[PDB]
Formats: structure tokens, C-alpha cells, sequence
């Protein structure tokens, strides 16, 4: 849950 | 993975 990879920002589910 | 909760920075 964050900026980078996963959920939130950057890659995966979000911005 | 990067900045936030989990790993990298933050928690």
C-alpha cells in the first residue's frame, strides 16, 4: 500500500 | 513496496 508497486501510486492497482 | 506501508520507506 504505497508509492512504487502494489496499491496507491506507481504500479499495480492505483496511480 | 517503495514508500508507504510494507517495505522500502514509511512502515
Amino acid at each position: 500500500v504505497g508509492a512504487x508497486a502494489x496499491v496507491x501510486w506507481x504500479w499495480x492497482w492505483x496511480w | 513496496a517503495x514508500v508507504x506501508w510494507x517495505w522500502x520507506w514509511x512502515w
